[PDB]
Parts: C-alpha cells; structure tokens; sequence
C-alpha cells in the first residue's frame, strides 16, 4: 500500500482519489492520501471550490515511482511531482504517517469497483493515448480535445485516442460498402483489433479509460470514444464471444458506477437503444441491459 | 446542407449538380399465391438522376434480376441505387462530375455517401422539397424503355426535350416539376390534358409534345387547375 504526501492544502478543494472524495478546506492540515492499493492505476483529481470549472487529474501507478502533489501558485493548480531520492521520500511521508496528516484510501473488502473499472487499464496504454513523455504520472483535464476533435488546437495537450469514423475508407472496403457499413466486423476485427490494438486488451483498456475521464472529467471528447467503441462491437455481427461477455461486464460497472444525475449528459440516447435494442448483439449484453434498464429507464 | 425554397435558385447555377431520386428503383405488384397467402413480385425498375440544369437525365434501368436471391430488397435497393451512381460519376470526365448530389429521400444520403467517400470534394445533401420525380414513370417513353430491358441497361434523355432553346434552366425546371406534379396527383387527367389535341405531337426524340409557347401556358394552367382541383375533391374543398 502506497502513499501521496502533499506538500500542503493552500486552497479549498474537492479531492478525488479513484471513485472517492473528500472536502479540504483552505490551508486545512491535510497531507495526503495513504493506504493507496499497490497493482492498479489510479486518479487523483481536483475540483477547486472557487471554479468548478475545470476538473483537472493525474493518472499514475505507484509502481512507477515515488509521487507527491505541491500546488503551484503561480499555474494555479495542485501539481503531481516525483521524488526520485527514494529514502528522502520515504522519510517525509513516515513522518506525516506519524502525526496522522493524511487521508485513507477508504477501499471495503469486499469492493471490486476498481478493478472492475480498470481491469485493462495499464499506465503504459495511458501514457501512449496523453503525450508527456517526460513524466510517469498523466494529466487529463474536462477542456482537453481528442485528435479526432482536431481534425474536425494545439498538439501537445490532447488526447490520442483511436479514431473511429464509421464513414471512412478505412472502416468500409472498396466493393463491400454497404456489408461492412451495415455489419463492422471487418473494421472491429481486421482493422482495428488486428491491426491497430493488437488484442481486445488493448481495445478494452481504451474504453476503459474513455470512460473513466469521460465521468471523472465531463470530457465530452472522451465520452465520445467510449461510445464510439461500444457502438463498434454492438454493430459488428461477428464478435469473439470471450470480448461480448467481458463487454458485458466492463459496462456493467461502468453503468453502475455513473453518477446518477450525470447520465443525462454523460449517455447518449441513440448509442445505447440502438446497442441494447437493434444491433447485432443486443441480446448479447444482459447484465448491461437489466441495470441499465432498471436505473435509467428514462433514457429508453 | 439541405435544399429548400431558400436556395432554390441554386439548382440553376453554374456548379454541376444532379439529383438522385430512387423512389422508382424498387418496384413490385403484390399478388395472391395459391394457397391463399400474399407475395410480391418484382418489375423492372430505374434510378432518376438528373441535372436540372441542362435536363440530362442518367435514366439507370434496374432489371429484375438484380433483385434474384436477395433479401431485405428496399435497403438493398438504396445501396444498389448509390452503387449505379457513384459508377455513374466515375465514368465521368472529372470536369462532368457533380460538385453536389442532392437526392430526393434522407435514407440514400449514408448509402451514397459511404459509395463516395473516394469523392469527398462531392457534397452529398438532402432536401426539404416535395419533388415530384416519383412520377418519371408517368412518362410513357421512358416507362417503355424500363419495362421493356431484359437486361441492366442505361439510357440517356433530355427531360426538357428542345425547351432550353426558347426558356430559361429555372423555367424549365418550373415546367417539368407541374407536369410532374400533375401526372402524379391525377395521371389520367394529367395525360388527358397533354394529349388531347391530336395535332400536336411528340417528336421521336422527345418525351413531350411539340407545343407552341402559348400552348404552353394554356398546358400549364390546366395542370395548375388539376392540381388545385384534385387538392379540391381530395380535402373537400
Ligand atoms: C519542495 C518540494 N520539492 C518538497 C518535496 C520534495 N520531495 C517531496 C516528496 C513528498 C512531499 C514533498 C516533497
């Protein structure tokens, strides 16, 4: 179990750690967050109480290095940093240990939340998708556009996920226009999976990572992808049926997880009736289809 | 974006456009079977595609066999009609092809559009009017010609036969849409109303007999009337 030490708290702030949160308040003691579980990724971010405009985040693994978080006053916000000298870091957080300055990653025993939300999640797909390559630690933030968003302004702040476009020469072969615009198992399974994910871990990794910043952060361009990728698989006819199951479940949890006055915004009406109710596998997604059902059956 | 009464004059301007209407491509008569059950069966069928500012028509002859084996045959027709069309455009000398391809009904805009993506400089747009092209098959030369094909077949008419000689695209266009829109509200009346004068005649290489311009406007404001009227004994009023 790992540890963020904070410098300090200048600003009142909501801080989220994964799936929970917590109030500090301006110059409160707090420094830090303790008990964090080795083996996942993990998101810390920020909402600020004078601006709730702008949620900002850092994705890391505590595996990768020794992380702190100082706000910058300057730049305005809580900044991720590594301390590379290993026992100066080891010394200063056993010392806010000692007089109880931090937070506990509150995480019950029997709660897979986590891991069901990042099962395919690895920071070196992360780091691929947010280019910064000079840090082991990703930032993402609500503003931040996709590539494909680009090419609909600046290259460095992005985020590189897969371009999906349903009408473009690479989804549809010359001479099967409408067999592979009507049935995408060729651009889920050719194009996409064997060519450009290599496996569904790699395809579920993203959309879960999609998700994640979509519901973390309100990036609309994150949201997008995560539809974007569901609606490939529901719409391809042919589908390994290990990648439906664990479709199934990945959604499953994502679904209950959603903030339950978000969902209006962060679920798109036409995606998911199409995808439960029309497409190839809408049959092939159960658990999905009862929780969604049972918990926004307005959006159906 | 789409086509209205806004930007009609548009059609008329000097950047190649055509319209696809497919409304013709699909055709059945639906029939008894001897057990008492019901099914279709197919006739000849064609794509109206058309510069309505030169009157070219590419008049595509969709035979019968195109439908043989096939299921879900009016989805298949839309892909079927944007697949004779982006054929069309790439036969074409590029300084023929279209700039934009406005057709008739929103179901062909993803099927012509995903024919065309190797044309992305081709707008491919819906419209907002009520064009009355569904009606081409009132038409009796070329209803002849489709249902005569044994074979898949293209022919090439000028809608407006000789009329640009003597009046302008927009007025030619205005003339064809109320011949159209009479022949498809009431075709008896409408046909009754070109032909009833035996000394006018329709030239072999025309569609339309050979009116004078004042027969013309008499012919106009008869299709009007029926137009109007039909409207009359339909809501009556
Ligand atoms: C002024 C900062 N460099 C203080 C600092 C260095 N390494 C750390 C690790 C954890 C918490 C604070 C620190």
């Amino acid at each position: 179990m790992n540890t963020v030490p904070f410098t300090s708290a200048p600003i009142e702030v909501t801080i989220g750690i994964d799936q929970y949160s917590f109030n500090v308040k301006e110059n409160q003691p707090f420094h830090g967050i303790k008990d964090i579980p080795i083996g996942h990724v993990h998101v810390i971010h920020f909402q600020h109480a004078d601006n709730s405009s702008m949620r900002y985040g850092y994705w890391f693994d505590c595996r990768m290095g020794n992380f702190y978080i100082q706000y910058d006053p300057k730049d305005g916000l809580y900044k991720m940093m590594e301390e590379r000298d290993g026992a100066k870091f080891e010394n200063i957080v056993h010392n806010f240990k000692e007089r109880q300055m931090m937070v506990s990653y509150p995480k019950i025993d029997e709660d897979d939340t986590w891991y069901n939300l990042t099962e395919f999640v690895q920071m070196d797909k992360i780091r691929k998708i947010v280019r910064k390559d000079e840090n082991q630690f990703s930032y993402v933030d609500s503003s931040m556009t996709t590539v494909q968003e680009n090419e609909l302004s600046d290259p460095a702040h992005s985020l590189n996920y897969t371009v999906i476009n349903f009408k473009s020469r690479e989804a549809i072969r010359p001479g099967h226009e409408m067999e592979d615009f009507l049935d995408k198992s060729y651009y889920l399974n050719t194009v996409m999976l064997q060519g450009i994910f290599k496996n569904s871990s790699n395809y579920f990794g993203e959309l879960q990572f999609a998700f994640l910043n979509a519901m973390f952060f309100g990036n609309y361009g994150s949201s997008l992808q995560w539809h974007a990728m569901i609606e490939l698989i529901c719409s391809s006819a042919t589908v390994p049926k290990h990648m439906l199951d664990k479709l199934d479940e990945i959604l499953y949890y994502q679904i209950k997880t959603l903030p339950e006055q978000y969902s209006d915004i962060l679920l798109n009406e036409r995606v998911w009736n199409i995808c439960l109710y029309s497409s190839f596998q809408k049959n092939s997604l159960h658990n999905t289809e009862k929780i969604m059902e049972n918990k926004y059956p307005e959006l159906l | 974006g789409a086509m209205n009464s806004s930007n009609y004059a548009e059609l008329f301007n000097n950047d190649i456009k055509l319209f696809v209407d497919d409304t013709n491509v699909y055709r059945v008569t639906v029939h008894k079977t001897f057990e008492g059950n019901v099914a279709t069966k197919a006739i000849n069928g064609c794509i109206f595609t058309l510069n309505p500012k030169t009157g070219h028509l590419f008049l595509k002859i969709i035979h019968t066999s195109v439908w043989a084996g096939q299921k879900r045959l009016s989805q298949l027709a839309k892909w079927k009609t944007a697949e004779e069309v982006s054929a069309l455009v790439r036969s074409l000398p590029k300084e023929e092809q279209p700039k934009q391809i406005i057709v008739t009904r929103k179901a062909m805009l993803d099927p012509l559009e995903v024919h065309m993506l190797d044309f992305p400089n081709i707008a491919i747009r819906p419209t907002e009017l009520r064009l009355p092209f569904s009606a081409a098959m009132s038409i009796d030369k070329l209803s002849d010609v489709v249902m005569k094909a044994t074979e898949p077949q293209m022919v090439l008419f000028n809608i407006y036969d000789d009329w640009l000689d003597r009046i302008s695209s927009y007025t030619a266009f205005s003339r064809l849409t109320l011949l159209l829109r009479a022949l498809k509200t009431n075709e008896e009346s409408a046909k009754m109303i070109l032909l009833s004068d035996p000394t006018i005649t329709i030239k072999s290489y025309h569609l339309w007999p050979s009116f004078t311009d004042e027969q013309w406007i008499t012919i106009e404001s008869q299709m009007r009337d029926l137009i109007l009227t039909e409207y009359g004994r339909k809501y009556n009023v």
